[PDB]
Order: structure tokens, then sequence, then C-alpha cells
């Protein structure tokens, strides 16, 4: 029974100052970083702390959590959860045991305690105004609070759990908080009960802390230091699981969580409502105990070590600038100039003038452009009746975009992205018409996604502001902007292509010229062993089943009529004369016969009114009824596993290639390219940590990977033998 | 070694769950008002004789907590020495009851078995006792847990049972339950419910809808998250085409059924006639998801283990939780329409969940006696995907 | 018939009720603890000849309702062929389990039974079900329900037993307990209790308290029922209340499970019987003391098997309050050297619905111990029942 992890050496991370009153301020300031963390310096800190108030009990009335960093507390200690080995389960159990040891004093000491929220508080930082009897916020711009533990895998383990729950009920707590680790601002924060009061400013925070003890120890003397939770007569909102209004709809909340993960084997909002619920049906203290055992379960786990690589590591190195290039400075973007006003040019329009750039949007008819706008019309439109949005920045933000159908408008544009139709000759006549009329200094952006740069550079006289600006669709939703590197792309236009996509609120992965790119062409594995599934004889609805169950935000063969079979046979062309210059030409994916059976028969996707789903009123509504007897579905019935297996090694065997290839130069952008870009899923950390962090009976690890690849190559074909870099 | 007999089996009639007669009746009154009827029947009975009773209930809380067959023995005055427990297989508990009771005397270590099954879901609804699966989501997640309902649906969706199959077999089981009323089949069977003054309370199976039509039965409408759990696991199950209403699925009521089982030696000494044997029982299972599959192989394995097959049996009796379950078993078995229920069942009739088995078993030991016919099959689903099946055969 | 074995029997150690190690463990887990201990003792084992789990639970309700054998048979993972049912015959529940697993693999219909019972409660306290006989005035009249503790009290008035006398046989029942974990008695039979990361929560009896003394236990206080029991009792002028909470059985919480099948189930997964199944009985006695119906199942189940009580090594019966297991010696000239001779419930508790499969593991553990032939394990009941079964050492 100890406020310290050892029973049997880092600096000091909390300020300690007791005024007159008896009031003691415990200001966090981790010296060896800009953002308290909660690592092992804070965890002997504040047990040195929580000592003290003990000690110092009967000279203290108050107790006040303050920060002097810009943040308030945001963060765990990744770099030491990701090490968590299952035979370090012992000691996880015992740190969060510790953590928790001395907030459960802090929140029983006998006397108010107010959190000083000045910034950003998460994850760890909340729990730690949780267990403050009151929480003032400032209300400063950036400021977020929330329990991100899912998005890494993990959950609130400080508390976190516990504490919500005692607070909104079950169902609130995990369906508001705990489930998808939404982040709130300090105004919305209020609003649902996490906060209990606001301020204008960081420097009357501290003042009016204090007040709030003063004039609670005078209002509530009895209740003075006391949770809601630790009154006699305590209610669980909403119920607690014995109570018959929730025991009717209690067991109904796995199988809602199960729907909405498609069955994916993302394990941390499982144990998220275990703990809630289990907690729940017993007190305070053994329900927290309970949310360890879950969160050590957790952070030993593999998914956890997945999901901290990618959406913590590789996220952060990425927007260090990892793939930037050294040295470039940076430079403005004044007018964006974007070429075509379909559903992709409207979409960088608006996520464009969204972030406050000036667009100009061309296409061949002033008819055209208008409607482009339109999209962004109708962004606002529904962004404005559900209140995200004023209606003066709405005014302001489509006052940016400026539809018009000629070249002339293209005056002072010094950032140009063409989002016109794929094609090389094309793009060179769009390109020739305006790259005399922008800046001389304009960057020559092409919204591509197959044909090489280095190809349609040619078509410009300044190649080295020549580079590829990957868009996905819809652009006001997808999160990832794919660099394209020709061969006489200078770094500067690599730098400011890459500044521009951080700045319009996106992530860039910076790729060298190659047939697919990366996106483009690890997707086309996926949708193409779906397809050879359609003509092995496999049930279309295990198809889907099986895309969904993987972890895929769309099945593949939804996503194929939204790709158009058309422009996939267009690209089925076009690798077939890339590969017949070297030698033993290409062998035709099984996927092409069955994507010719389809056009043939006229259900080419959703744009042409039909596909491998009947489209009515433009939703979808039901496979087509012919497409069993079409392909003979049902005469091949492997397993479920192994339609998943299948779907997910392609891509992730596709990834390894284009990392050898040197197509990308690092496994960051490998993993959230593929998670951010074409859907991968988020358990796996990205179709590069896959490989690291399979699991299945083979096996954990890279070795278990390549015997399961040899293990589908021997059944579905040679295409799934591991590489010579993954043999060891 | 000894050989088990069955030498009475008498029921309640099964009163409605909305403004039911039996809704202010403790199911505790229900089982000591057929204990009292067989005293009645034989009154020189030595009921020290009787080693203990056995009840099946689904829901043992409230009024049906805390042993309720100990609670019968003791409120019926029945000796001291006559045990009393209450046993939980869901809805099979009123068969599993009676199958236990034949296996404790085959041991030859009971003589004479008191077995059945009480269930009052209009006061206890399904439900009332929590559950060790609904209150555990780290496991509830795995199972996959479908109401019994979507299981259902999903077997018509699959075997290609349409609505009006499933309505059509919902007519023909009220026809049946009212030409069996009427034709004083269930005369000496069901012990109309007193009160302590005397005065009646029920009489019948108020459940019963016997002026049913078909097209009354297509203007019913059928009964979040469970469709799409359950086509996670049918994955090549594109849509769930739900058919079963109210009208073609199980009624809830209340009712309670008793069985006496006992050896040939335990009768002879108590001057009783045995009715029927026990010829096998048999509990086996299939998938929980759809959850009502059950009864297909436990059929198989009763039928193996007595060394029978389909045309060796004269009358089959599966309870009537929802249509397409019997509708799945008839296509399985290939059991001939004029064999299946023949009496109706609990479409009609109602489903008081742990009374159901031991009701529908001496349902078929008075139609055996009736046709003078030799064996009967009787069976049912289980939650969880369990399934028992029961073997009778008439001396 | 055919005769019934048993192949193997284990328990988890039994937590204490206030702050104990297993109440934020569900009673679910408890049970798939010990599925998942048996794996690992026989991992070649075809799980599909299991045709049927028994488990005895009293207070059937929110963590132990909806017929809770059968959800450890899904959440373990066992074949869904293999049943799963719940009984409730009150503090007998767990050796009704094992005596209806035998009877059913005696009748032939049923290969192998997985037996047990479990009951945690510190989650679910005895009486959360209700009662068909507590909520019915009317009826609860005539049977004048008395709660066990002064039934036990007018054991000890009308036999004669002071307050010193049940006091003794607690220090006893605390002591041979004490002496039996120290000499490794239960070594194999105690599964300690883990979570999901293999730490451990629970590895012994927490219950006992073997620092226990005579003037300990006579400075503790002893617990209108007295008036209507003498009503039944009218000879009897008062009550002497001689039982407190170190002389009768302790709350806890705990499972237990009991393999049993025939010999060719045995012979057909290479298993090796450690005991056989000689006889079972029920009878019962008065409702009012309730807890007088050990002694007619005990001789029911003798006569039943052939033998007499000189033919018995060691009787177990459950320490539910010491003037039961005194009156029951008493009755049945019961020597000191051959009862609960590795303490009960007194001492380690007494988990309501597990207890039975609990005493008869022991039994068949100190059988082999001692190199002894047979065994006879008793409950007393509620509600004036009682359950009797001989086993015999193979």
């Amino acid at each position: 029974s100890s406020h310290h992890h050892h029973h049997h050496m880092p600096d000091n991370t909390i300020q300690w100052d007791k005024d007159a009153d008896g009031i003691v301020t415990l200001t966090m300031d981790d010296p060896s970083g800009s953002t308290n963390v909660m690592n092992e310096a804070y965890i002997e800190s504040m047990g040195k702390a929580v000592d003290r108030l003990v000690a110092e009990k009967d000279s203290i009335t108050g107790v006040v959590v303050a920060s002097a960093k810009k943040t308030f507390f945001a963060g765990g200690d990744v770099k030491t959860m990701i090490q968590a080995r299952p035979e370090d389960a012992g000691d996880v159990f015992n740190t969060v045991e510790t953590i928790k040891r001395q907030l459960r004093t802090l929140e029983t000491l006998g006397k108010p305690v107010v959190a000083a929220i000045n910034g950003a508080a998460l994850g760890g930082g909340l729990e730690i105004a949780l267990a403050c009897h009151h929480r003032i916020a400032a209300d400063v711009k950036g400021s977020q609070l929330g329990l991100p533990e899912v998005t890494l895998g993990l959950l609130p383990g400080g508390g976190g759990v516990t504490r919500t729950v005692r607070m909104f009920g079950i169902q609130n707590a995990f369906v508001s908080v705990l489930a998808q680790g939404t982040r709130f601002k300090p105004a919305k924060a209020k609003e649902i009960g996490l906060v209990d009061e606001l301020v204008a400013t960081v420097e009357e925070l501290v003042p009016a802390a204090k007040a709030w003890i003063k004039e609670e120890l005078k209002a509530n003397p009895d209740g003075a230091g006391v949770q809601p939770w630790d009154k006699k007569g305590y209610k669980m909102p909403g119920g607690t699981p014995s109570s018959p209004g929730l025991a009717a709809i209690l067991p109904s909340f796995p199988s809602n969580l199960r729907k909405q993960l498609k069955g994916a084997p993302m394990p941390a909002p499982r144990a998220i409502l275990a703990a809630a619920v289990e907690g729940a049906q017993v007190d305070f203290d053994t329900a927290s105990r309970i949310e360890s055992r879950y969160f050590a379960s957790l952070v030993t786990g593999q998914v956890a070590k997945n999901m901290m690589q990618a959406f913590f590591f590789d996220l952060q190195a990425i927007n260090a600038g990892g793939s930037r290039p050294e040295g470039i400075g940076k430079t403005p973007i004044k007018r964006i100039g974007v070429l075509g006003a379909g559903m992709m040019g409207a979409g960088i329009a608006y996520v464009s003038a969204k972030a406050g750039y000036e667009v100009v949007l061309k296409d061949v008819s002033l008819e055209a452009a208008a409607k482009g706008k339109g999209y962004s019309e109708k962004l606002e439109a529904k962004a404005l009746e559900r209140g995200r949005t004023t209606q003066e920045r709405s005014d302001a933000l489509l006052a940016r975009i400026t539809p018009t159908a000629d070249a002339a408008d293209f005056k002072g544009v010094d950032f140009v992205i063409e989002a016109v139709f794929e094609n090389q000759e094309l793009k060179h006549k769009v390109f020739g018409e305006i790259e005399d009329i922008v800046e001389p200094n304009a960057i020559l952006g092409s919204n591509t996604s197959t044909l090489p740069i280095t190809g349609l550079a040619t078509g410009v006289k300044r190649q080295e502001d020549f580079i590829g600006i990957h868009f996905f669709s819809p652009v006001d939703k997808m999160p990832l902007v794919e660099i394209i590197k020709g061969e006489k792309t200078s770094d500067e236009a690599l730098a400011r292509v890459f500044d521009y996509t951080l700045a319009i609120g996106k992530t860039p992965i910076v790729v060298n010229d190659s047939r697919g790119f990366f996106t483009s062409r690890v997707i086309g594995t996926f949708v193409n062993e779906a397809l050879a599934m359609l003509g092995e004889g496999v049930e279309p609805a295990s198809i889907e089943q099986a895309g969904s169950q993987a972890g895929y935000p769309a099945p593949p063969l939804q996503l194929s009529d939204e790709l158009n079979l058309e422009l996939m046979h267009k690209i089925a062309v076009a690798t077939r004369k890339g590969v017949e210059d070297a030698g033993g030409t290409y062998q035709p994916h099984p996927a092409e016969a069955v994507v010719e059976k389809m056009i043939e028969l006229g259900r080419s996707g959703r744009l042409k009114g039909a596909g491998f789903y009947e489209y009515a009123d433009g939703k979808r509504s039901g496979l087509w009824p012919g497409l069993r007897e079409t392909f003979k579905s049902g005469s091949s019935q492997p397993p479920l596993q192994d339609m998943i297996d299948r779907m997910l090694f392609a891509e992730a065997l596709e990834t390894q290639k284009c990392l050898d290839e040197g197509v990308l130069t690092s496994t960051a952008d490998a993993n959230i390219g593929s998670i951010m870009g074409i859907g991968f899923p988020p358990w796996t950390g990205g179709s590069a940590q896959f490989i690291v962090g399979y699991s299945g009976p083979a096996g954990t690890g890279k070795a278990a990977f390549v015997a399961r690849a040899r293990e589908l190559a021997a059944a579905y074909g040679d295409r799934f033998l591991p590489p010579e870099s993954l043999l060891s | 070694s000894e050989e088990a007999f069955i030498y009475e089996a008498i029921r309640t009639p099964r009163g409605k769950q909305k403004n039911g007669s039996l809704h202010e009746v403790k199911p505790l009154s229900l089982v000591v008002g057929l204990i009292d009827e067989l005293r009645k029947r034989h009154p020189d009975l030595d009921e020290n004789l009787i080693s203990d009773v056995i009840l099946g209930c689904v829901s043992p809380v409230g009024d049906q907590g805390g042993d309720i067959a100990r609670a019968a023995v003791l409120a019926s005055g029945m000796p001291v020495t006559s045990g009393g427990v209450q046993l939980n297989r869901f809805c099979a508990s009123g068969l599993e009851a009676v199958n236990t009771a034949a296996q404790k005397v085959r041991s030859g270590w009971d003589d004479l078995v008191l077995a059945g099954g009480v269930e009052s879901m209009s006061r206890v609804p399904m439900g009332s006792d929590g559950g060790a699966m609904g209150l555990d989501p780290a496991t509830n997640y795995d199972v996959m847990f479908v109401p019994q309902s979507i299981g259902a649906d999903l077997i018509a969706t699959i075997e290609g049972f349409s609505r009006e199959d499933v309505d059509a077999y919902a007519l023909r089981s009220q026809q049946k339950a009212a030409e069996a009323w009427s034709g004083g089949y269930f005369a000496k069977s069901v012990v109309p419910v007193r009160d302590q003054n005397g005065l009646l309370i029920l009489d019948h199976d108020e459940h019963m809808r016997p002026d049913t039509t078909k097209e009354g039965l297509a203007k019913l409408k059928p009964a979040g998250g469970f469709d799409d759990v359950a086509l996670q696991k049918y994955h090549w199950v594109e849509k769930i085409n739900h058919v079963h209403t109210g009208g073609n699925s199980s009624g809830i009521v209340d009712g309670a059924a008793l069985v006496m089982i006992g050896s040939a030696a335990a009768g002879k000494l108590q001057g009783l006639t045995p009715r029927a044997r026990i010829v096998a029982t048999a509990t086996s299972g299939a998938d929980p998801v759809i959850m009502l599959t059950g009864p297909t192989p436990a059929t198989r394995k009763v039928l193996d283990r007595a060394g029978l097959t389909v045309d060796d049996i004269d009358l089959f009796e599966l309870n009537e939780a929802f249509a397409s379950v019997v509708l799945k078993f008839q296509k399985d078995l290939n059991i001939p329409d004029e064999k299946l229920n023949v009496n109706g069942g609990a479409i009609a009739m109602g489903h008081p969940l742990g009374a159901t088995g031991a009701m529908i078993l001496g349902t078929m030991v008075d139609e055996l006696e009736r046709r003078n016919a030799r064996r009967a099959l009787i069976t049912l689903c289980i939650g969880g995907g369990m399934g028992v099946a029961t073997i009778i055969e008439r001396v």
C-alpha cells in the first residue's frame, strides 16, 4: 500500500506551493519535455506530493492542480507501453494500480481539490482532472479534453473508465466519451459534464480555483472534498446492471458494438465496455482494480502495439517532416487554381477554401464551374443546419471560391492543382494553356492516380515545379494526400506541397514516380482478390462479409462499383504494355476475366446505374440477383478467414514490394498511407505493420506471416509467396 | 437395469399473458393444485414412497425462486422425505425433469419420482433472472448472442420457407388444437384451476384463437444490431426474410404440468397401472447463434440409442416455438404431415417455458392411448443451441 | 447397472465475503477457470464425449442466472453438444449435481458428465432469488419458517450441547484445516484463481483463522421465530442460543468440478478412475428444525449400499453449524478420528451451490492419501432435506 511504484532517481515534475490559507497548489512542470506526460518521473513526483498532502493534512484546506506548460496534461509514456511484453503484465498492473492509488488518495482527502485546466487535457491528463472535485477550464484556442486511449488500442486506465461511468452511467459514458475517444472543446466539455465551469483567460484559473475552494468550504461544509459516488445514497445515472430498466437493454450492447465494428477484431472497445459494466456491479475500489486488469490485457496485446506504432509514432514522425526534404524553408500560398470542377476538383476547392486559401475553380464552361462550387455550398448547408459553423464563416468560405471558365482568371495563381480526366494528352493541353498565365514560381500539381508523373511533366517547361498531388474522394472526408515525386521534380516543390497538405488539415506521404504509385497499386490487389474469388465461385455475400469483418471501411465489391469497372479495365490495359517491354509478358490476374464479363453484360459500376449491386434512385439496394448464376456462386466455399487473409496479405505483400522498389521511403508512409489512403484496417497498424504484427494459428510476428503467406500460396496461387526481404 | 414407466401425466390450462386468468395465481399454487388432483385420483397411494420431486423452471426468481419444488412438497403437505429440486435447461426444463426422473429410477436409487415444470410468465417474465452471459460483455461479444426470433427467420431464409408457409402451419396448429378440445382429447389431462373457495378461475387454454384465417395471419406485422450480428456468422446469406409474427410463434402463457415416474416394482406396490414406458433420452445441440436447430441431432441420437428409425415412430411432437423450427424439423427427418403435432401446439395453446416439456410429454401419452398407437418421440429446441429428445412406448 | 466413476475433482480456493479476493471475479469465470485446468491436466481428451454439464447453484440470479452451466460450456469453448443444466437443492446442490451425473451414467443414456457447483455469495448473496415460500404469507404461516441458525440453536438445546461444546468443535475444524493446508493435502485439488493476464488473485482459503483460541471463541456474541419454533417444539421452554460466527459456516465465494463417467468412457479416453459412486440417497426431517435431515439420509444410503457405520473409513459432513455435526456424531456414534478429518466450512467456508462437490472431492483425495477404502459424504439441507453419498476408492 504505497504511492510509489517500487517498495525497494528521476527529476521532480511537480512544484509545491502552500499559501497562508492552507491551499496547496500542485503545478505540474516536467523539465524533460514541453508537455506533462504520465511517465516514471510524474508517478514518482505525484507520489511525493500525495505523501506530503497526507503528512501535512492538519495545515491544508484545499488543493489546486495546475500546469506550467501550454497544455494541462496530455499523454502517457507510449515509448514504455509499446515495449510491455505479456510477461510484463505484472508490472503494468502494479503501475496503473499505483497511479490510481495516488488519485484515489487525492480524491478522498477530506478537502476540495480543483483542476485548473489551462490547455489540452487528454487521456491521463483528463483522468487527473476527473479525480478532482471541480474542474475549471480556460476557453483558449487549441484546447481539447477527452480520453483518446481507444484510438491507440488502449483504454483509460488511470480511472477514466471508472469515473466517467460513475458520473454519466454505463451507456452515456461509453457512447459519448469512452468508445471512440472523442475530443471535446472546452465549451462542449462543460455542456456534457466533463468540465464544471469556464474562465476567459488562463490567468483567472488559479484565482478562480482558490475562490471556489473558499466558497465550497463555507457553503457546503460537510460535502466538501466528497465525490457523488462516495456519498450515502448515490444513484448511478441510468441505473446499475441489476436495475430493471438497464438490465433489459444491457445484453444488447455487445451486439450493437459488434455491428459498429462490423465484426472486426479490434479488442479495445470490447474491453472498455466489459470494464464499464463489470465495474458498475461492484464498489469503486474493486471497479478500479478490474479496470487495471483490462488495461494490462490491452497494453501487453498485439493490436495495441500495432495502433500505438501507427497512430502515435508513425503519425508523429510524418507530422514532424519525416518525408519532407531537409534544408528547404517555408513558402506561402496566395491563390490556388483548380483545373476541373468534378467531384475531385470541387472537394479540393472546398478543403482549400476552408483553410483560408483563395481558390479559382476553372472548368470548360461556366455552368460546370458553378456546379462544382455548389458542392461546397451543399456541404456548408449541412454544416449550418447542424450548427457546426456560423453564418459569417460560411459566407467567407464560399467567397474564396471563384468559379470561372477563362484561362485568364488564373492570373496571380501560385499553386495549381489539376483534377481532369485520367489521360496524358488531355493533361498536356490543360497545362499548356495556363502555365504561362500563372506566377513563374507556381506549383504545377496533377491529381493523377496511375499515370507516371515524369511523363506528365514533359508537357510543361518548368518541370522542376511539376509534381503529383493525389487526393481521395470524398476530398472533404479523406485525410491523406499522396505526393508523387517525378524525376525532374525538385525538393523545394516537394516541400511546398508537403506544407500545403498540412495547412489544409491532411496527412502527406512522399512517393517516388512509378506506375500505380502506392495507393492505386495496393488497393488494386485488394479489389482483384475479391473479383478473383467471385470468378472462383464464392458467394458474393461471403466476399463482402469477409471485407467488412477484415476491418475495411467498404466491402470490396461495393468499392469496385464506385471505382468504375471501365476504368479498372484501362489499368489492366496500361500495366500490360509496361511489362511486355521487359520480358515474359505479364500473367493476367484472374480478376480480369471477371471485369470483362461484367462489362459485356453492361454493368460497369454505380456510375452507369448498375454493377455488382443494383442501384435504384442513387441508393444501393442489394446485390444483383443474376450474380450467382453468372459466376456459379456457391460452388467454392473456402473458410471465411481464408477470404479475409487473401485480401489482407495481397495488400501487405504488395506494400513490401513498394518498399523494396523504392516507391516508399519509410514504413511510416506505408502504414499511414494504407490506413488513411485506401482504408487498411486500423487494428493492423498499416499494411507494413501487419507483417511484423501478424497473429493467428501459426504464431505471431514476421515468421508467422511468412508461414501463413506460404500456406496461402499452396492453396490459392504463388502470388502470395513472400519476398526475399521478409525471409530470414 | 430397472425400466422407468409413466403412471400419470396432467397439466393445468394455459392462461394468456394480457388479462390472463392465471395472472392472480402464484406459480406455487398451480403446482399444488396438480398435486391435489393426483391425490384425488389415487388417494391410497403411499406418499412416503415418493423419493423426489423434480420441477423445471426457466426463471427461478421471485414467486419461482428458492427451489419451488421443495415449496410444493411442504405446501401440499407431502412427506418431508419426498425431496424437491428445481432445474433449468431453458425450454426443455419440463422434459429434462422427466428425463432425469426416468434416469434416477433406472439407476435403482429412486423408487417413485414426481416430475414436471411450472412457469408463470405473466408474473415472472423471461429474463427476470438476469443471465451470466447478458451481464458479461467480454464473452457475450464472442458467443454472438441473437434473440431466437431472428434465428427462426434465418431458418426460414436458408430453407426457403415463405411467409405463407409459416402462416399455413400456424393455421394448422390452431385447427388441430381446436379439434382436440372439442373432441374431448384433453378432458382427463387438463385440470381446471380454482381458488381457495372452489370458484373457477380457468378451464381452457386461453391463448387459442380457433377462428383464425389465413387472410388474418397475413395482416400481422413481423416481430438493435442483431440482424447484422447473425449474418456475420452465416456470411453466405445477404438478407434475412422476416416472416415470424405473433401468429406463427409460440404464445406467452402461464401453466404447470406433472408426470409420475417410477419402476415397475414401485407401481405394483401402490396398485398403479403403467401408461407408457420411457424408451430412451438424448441431449445434443447445434450452433447457438441460430439457437433453434438442436432438435435434429437430438432426435437422431435418441433414435440410434433406442435402435429405432423414423418408420418405427407413430407420433412426433416438437414444441412450436416458431413455425420454421417445426418445418425445418419436418424437412430434415422427412416426417409425414399426419404424425407431427397432431393435437396442435404452442402456437395455439402457448409455451410456458419450464412446463412445456412436461405438457407435450403428457399430451403424447394420452394420444397414444386414444389412437391405440405404440411409439412417440418428443423433442424441443432450446436456448443456447441445445436439444432434448425422448421416446415413449405405450403399455 | 453401469457403474459410475469419479475421474477428477478440483475446486477453487474459497474467498471471504468482506474484502474478499474473489469478489471481483464473476461466478462464470470461477467455473471456466476450473474447466481450463482440466484441459491442462488431460489435453488429449475428446471433449465431444462429454454429454452434459450439471452445476448446482442456490441463488441463480444476476451473474448466476440464465443457466450458468450452459454459459460455462459456450464461454469455455466446449463442444456445443455438451448441454448444460443448473439445479437447486439448497445446500446439497453441489452433491446433487454429482449424484445426478452419476445416476445419468448409470442409466446408460449418458457417457461422460461434468458435475459441480458455483456460488459467489459476495456478488449474489443468499436470498437474492426471492423465494416461493417467503412471498406467500398465506402458506408461509403454516410452514412456520424458522431460519437455519435458530434450528441449530434448538438442536443444541434438545441434545444438550453447551456453548463450550460447539466452540470446541469449531476449534478443531480450524486446527484440522490448518494442518491439511500445511501438510500439502490440498495441493493437487485447489486450483488458484488467475485473471485474464495470468496474475494471481487467490490461492488459499482466506476465510481460515488458524490462530483461533478457546478464549477468543468465547468472546463472540450469538446471532419472532423463537416463539414460532417453540410453538411446534412446545415441550421446550427456552432456546439456548449458542451459535456465533466462529462456530457457523462462513460466507464465501467458490466453485468446484467433478468429472463422472462410466468404465467404458474412461477406457476410451485413457483415463484412470479415482473412486466409484457406491450409492446415493435423499431423505428429510422436520422443516422447522431443518438441519436434522442428514441422519436418515445416511442411514438410507448405508441400507442401500449394504453397509454399516463400521464399514466407512471417513465421514464428511458439511459444518453448517457445530450442533448439526455434534448431533450427527451423537446419533450414529461416529468416532472423532473419522469425522471431517481435514476441517470443514467453519474454517474454510460454505459456498452453497459448490460445497457438495468441494467436500466430495476432499474425500477422494483423503482416501488416496490415507490409502483407505470408503467415505460417506452428507449435507444438511434447508427445508429439512438430506443428501448422502458413499464412494469407494479405486
